[PDB]
RNA sequence: UUUUUUUUUUUUUUUUUUUUUUUUU
RNA sequence: UUUUUUUUUUUUUUU
């Protein structure tokens, strides 16, 4: 790295002023200073820092690559605390260990080679969205070969990295669970808390599961603890979250979440009336922003006696996309809140109940851990209030003309405001824009600019790579429902007649370019050049959506669309039925007609169509 | 002598155009889009057979279709059954020129429905559902 | 079931003791 | 045994009703009673989770008993097709009844057999949720010998059923749907 | 149905009524009671004590 | 005015004016 | 070309 006009950090190579101390033709002691420094004075891995590389160009480690016994979780951990999407990353730490790890069954037959090795090693992984095949097999094997053994605490973490695997089957994963359960069903009954009953239902949440009966026990117990109020903002969120994958429609739970924030609203507005203003939370959360930065530059410069670093909160360890920061958050509830609402019930409660009608069992005890009083912030944020109401709209709950209406109000009121759409993570961002669009009939004031604001952000974050493709794909779906209306224009024949057709309001905010900020580029062309880029890491039902948005702003660049052909073609069999509707209309759209990928969509659509049959006036008779 | 398996009278008004040409196309401007539905209705009677193709993806649209006097046959040699088995034959060929695959059946009779079947299996041409509508009187 | 898990329980026995 | 079962109660289907034998079995001679005692010896038994093993090895042999008794499940059931599952044996081959019968012998299914009675009530256009057993895949009326319904009663179902689909409220060429199965 | 032409001009009666269940007895409470129907009522009136 | 064929991040999306007026690919 | 006959004709459509 020659060229050192523009980072003036430490560490230039791999000495201050050395290069392994020159050594000859071992290489642990004169360079155990490389990875602890490098921990908090490189910023963020992004497009604009190319020169972050975590091999250093081929330098470090490699020329056979050996000694990394000592040096292998912490070079792991760096890699997940700054998302690095570089693909000569892992293949180089993973064929170094090849003899360190398979070497360790000395005593199988100095840490431990399982839970020290492999399961931290792959929770790192994990984090990034990186392909580990080797890993998969071998974590799997273990697992139904000692899974009576394992004890509860071991059981639940072993089992959150698996579901946390798409590469697993979901069929294999499924019928393990069930032993689990069968096995600790009584112990794991009264004797939980919220931050540890989360991670159980988590396993069942992103992988298919049929143990319904389970997940009502547990349910129990945490609407427990919100009664006694005792739960953390954090978990109250979490706990929405996990609800839209499990299509859990509660009542009496989702109207207590719609009613605490309405009394948020009424008692600010209260107060601003006689002159003392309590400070929001939206303000509360950015507060210690700044503390933040502040310890960690004068870190450095005690450390070193003698922009790039934007998102480098959301990258830190233990921070959760859609919620915020664990030690962020206080206990808060019916203490602060409404006290009358979800019905309470225990478990000896619950046995009375059971027969006729007309503590020593139960013993809910939350503080085990930690002490959960750190006088930070309170009270649910900007951002907290957007997760939450997407989770009502999967369900269909603002069908219901009851509650979601003052709920909604309350946070348009705040969507408006000036400085607050700056700080909340990209997660987050996603949620809101769904809002909008799913309710367009049912707001007080069009917010156009919200919608501009919030846009340009988005590109933002997706330039620099720190989006998942699923959580890229609801922004732009939305985007074109909003800017739709459905009309009744005049028939071509006969006047008289009506037939109903879409119009798409203008965008003017999309084409034009940004000379004032770096990127000279517009915010369309930036989505499209990243898309081509990393078209691989997309799957396919995350492909086909991207491109049918694209269409939709009237982008007449035929040389776009003519670089996925080759890749379409070679991947025909993979495609789903909802892949073939949703790739024709962007073609049709631009007037870019291809007759040698059309011919063969026709027999894709036909054969998964041959298993329905359907009749007329009557619709589907045998399905399967 | 001199035999062709057509139609005389179409053929004497060939100018060199293409296959497909004074059939109607839609907005788009493509003849058939790959998400479609067709059901061939097929009816049988004493000398002749017709079977013509509808596309149920076009608000039962008709697209082209077929007769003993399209394939060479008159006379009383319609009457044979290599008239219902050559008319089969000119469909599934067909078909796949246009760039279907999966086609329904559809028929009122069952007399001359056996030569017609046996074909569209020799090419390709498969069958996902048999649907059999006889309309009976209700009344003497 | 009884019968099984029985003489399997004393066959640990001796083989504890030795 | 199973045919023979059937005329003691032919408005419903046999099955093991093991919470009402004491209607047929005196409660002191119950044989089910040596089930109690068998059961917690079993639990009594499993002295192993901690004496000599631990409860290491002790959880392991826990999902041995599980499946053995899941598979076992159909063993308590002989006149059950699981029966014959376990074993492994060949179909019946009863001798070929001829479907022509005098009207003296008649054996309606149980099902249809209590839809006739309708509480000593007469069928009439009203009852919807009725008339949909006596009408075939094409709509038309089946015969005296296919519903085996005595003479008067036949007059009576053909004249509700030609009423209802005057009203729009019955198919013509089908079989009804499932979201008009309700009487008015 | 897909096709908006049906029945759309309606209130809906049973959530109705199972809103203002919820009262009574609680959507966490238990789903059946071990008394039983008639069938299971009948057993525990042969049973004897010990 | 009448609606034809589908899916599941939703109440969503494409088509739309009567057809057909040629074999071997 | 269509219809019809054991076979055929009469009759009907005209870019």
């Amino acid at each position: 790295r020659s060229l050192r006009q523009t980072f003036p950090y430490v560490l230039p190579v791999i000495r201050p002023l050395q290069a392994l101390a020159a050594l000859p033709v071992r290489s642990l002691e004169l360079r155990s200073v490389s990875v602890r420094l490098a921990h908090a004075f490189m910023p963020p891995f992004s497009t604009e820092t190319e020169e972050l590389w975590c091999a250093y160009i081929r330098r470090l480690l490699a020329n056979p690559v050996q000694l990394s016994v000592d040096l292998g979780l912490q070079i792991a951990r760096l890699f997940a605390s700054r998302n690095v999407v570089l693909a000569e990353a892992w293949k180089g730490l993973f064929a170094s260990m090849d003899p360190l790890l398979r070497e360790l069954r000395q005593r199988e037959e100095t840490k431990e080679r399982f839970p020290d090795v492999v399961l931290k090693l792959c929770e790192a992984a994990n984090r990034v969205r990186h392909e580990w095949t080797w890993g998969t097999e071998e974590l799997m094997l273990y697992a139904r070969r000692q899974l009576p053994a394992l004890e509860a605490p071991e059981a639940a973490r072993l089992l959150h990295a698996l579901a946390s695997s798409p590469s697993t089957s979901e069929s294999v994963v499924a019928r393990l669970a069930e032993a689990f359960v069968f096995l600790w069903e009584r112990d794991l009954s009264g004797t939980v808390e919220p931050a540890a009953g989360l991670q159980l239902l988590e396993t069942l949440a992103r992988k298919r599961a049929t143990e319904r009966d389970f997940i009502r026990d547990i349910s129990r117990r945490m609407h427990c603890y919100l009664h006694l109020g005792l739960l953390t903002p954090f978990e109250k969120t979490r706990l929405a979250v996990v609800y839209r994958q499990l299509e859990f429609r509660h009542f009496t739970f989702f109207r207590h979440l719609a009613e605490e924030l309405l009394q948020q609203n009424a008692e600010r507005q209260r107060l601003l009336a006689l002159g003392r203003s309590e400070p929001s939370a939206d303000a509360l959360q950015a507060a210690r922003q700044h503390q933040r930065r502040q310890r960690l530059s004068r870190l450095q410069s005690e450390l070193n006696p003698k922009g790039e670093w934007r998102w480098q909160e959301y990258l830190r360890p233990g921070y959760v996309m859609g919620l915020g920061l664990e030690k962020d958050f206080s206990p808060s509830g019916v203490i602060l809140q409404e006290e009358i609402l979800p019905l309470v019930t225990r478990e000896k409660v619950a046995e009375l109940r059971r027969g006729l009608r007309g503590s020593p069992d139960a013993q809910e005890t939350f503080p085990r851990s930690e002490d959960f009083s750190p006088c930070g912030i309170k009270a649910f944020t900007l951002g907290q209030t957007a997760v939450i109401l997407d989770s009502m709209l999967f369900l269909g709950f603002h069908h219901q003309s009851r509650f979601f209406g003052p709920v909604a109000d309350v946070l348009l009121q705040r969507a408006t405001e000036r400085g607050a759409v700056e700080t909340l993570d990209p997660q987050q961002c996603t949620s809101l824009m769904v809002f909008f669009a799913e309710t367009r009939r049912q707001l007080s004031e069009d917010p156009d600019d919200c919608i501009r604001r919030l846009t340009e952000r988005f590109v933002d974050a997706l330039v620099c790579e720190v989006a998942s493709p699923a959580q890229c794909l609801l922004f732009f779906k939305s985007l074109v429902k909003w800017s739709a209306t459905k009309s009744p224009q005049p028939h071509c024949k006969r006047k008289r007649w009506r037939e109903w057709s879409n119009t798409y309001r203008p965008l003017p905010w999309l084409h034009a370019p940004r000379p004032e900020a770096r990127d000279t580029r517009p915010l369309l062309l930036a989505v499209c050049k990243q898309l081509c880029k990393r078209v691989h890491n997309f799957s396919m039902k995350e492909l086909t959506g991207m491109l049918r948005a694209i269409a939709y702003v009237d982008f007449r660049e035929p040389a776009f669309f003519t670089v996925f052909v080759n890749y379409l073609k070679e991947r025909l069999g993979e495609m789903q039925e909802e892949d073939i509707a949703n790739v024709t209309q962007a073609f049709n759209k631009a007037k870019i007609e291809e007759p040698h990928l059309f011919s063969l969509m026709g027999k894709r659509y036909q054969h998964l169509q041959a298993n329905v049959m359907a009749v007329k006036r009557r619709g589907v008779l045998v399905r399967r | 002598m001199r035999t062709l398996g057509g139609h005389p009278r179409r053929f004497k008004l060939m100018g060199g155009r293409p296959e497909f040409h004074h059939v109607d196309r839609n907005k788009n401007g493509h003849i058939i889009e790959p998400t479609d539905k067709f059901q061939v209705v097929i009816t049988t009677s004493k000398n002749n057979v017709h079977a013509q193709v509808v596309n149920k993806s076009r608000a039962y649209r008709t697209i082209f279709g077929s007769f003993a006097g399209n394939v060479g046959i008159r006379k009383q040699a319609q009457q044979g059954t290599q008239c219902a088995y050559r008319i089969g034959q000119n469909i599934a060929r067909k078909c796949r020129r246009l760039g279907i695959s999966q086609v329904e059946i559809k028929f009122r009779r069952i007399m001359r429905v056996n030569q017609l079947l046996q074909a569209f299996t020799a090419h390709g041409l498969g069958v996902t559902a048999i649907a059999h509508e006889p309309r009976l009187p209700k009344c003497g | 079931i009884r019968s099984v898990l029985r003489r399997m329980k004393a066959q640990a026995e001796a083989a504890a003791q030795q | 045994a199973e045919k023979i079962f059937q005329r003691v109660d032919p408005e419903r289907k046999i099955a093991p009703r093991l919470e009402s034998r004491g209607c047929y079995i005196d409660p002191l001679w119950d044989p089910f009673k040596r089930v109690e005692e068998l059961q917690q010896q079993v639990a009594q038994d499993l002295t192993e989770y901690a004496k000599l093993v631990g409860a290491a090895e002790a959880r392991r042999q826990r999902l041995l008993v599980r499946a053995s008794l899941r598979r076992q499940y159909r063993m308590h059931d002989p006149l059950s097709e699981g029966h014959r599952r376990f074993f492994g044996a060949q179909r019946a081959d009863p001798f070929p009844t001829p479907h022509r019968v005098h009207e003296r012998f008649w054996d309606p299914s149980p099902d249809v057999r209590v839809a006739l009675k309708n509480n000593n009530v007469p069928i009439s256009w009203r009852d919807l949720h009725i008339l949909h057993h006596f009408v075939g895949e094409n709509g038309l009326i089946l015969p005296r010998r296919t519903t085996h319904a005595s003479r008067y009663q036949q007059r009576c179902i053909f004249k509700a059923i030609c009423m209802a689909r005057r009203m729009a409220l019955f198919p013509y060429d089908w079989k009804p749907t499932q979201g008009e199965l309700m009487p008015v | 149905k897909s096709i908006k032409k049906k029945i759309t001009g309606t209130d809906n009666v049973f959530r109705h009524i199972m809103e203002e269940s919820f009262a009574v007895l609680p959507e966490d409470g238990p789903e059946f009671e071990e008394d039983g129907g008639v069938s299971a009522k009948q057993q525990k009136s042969q049973i004897l004590s010990e």
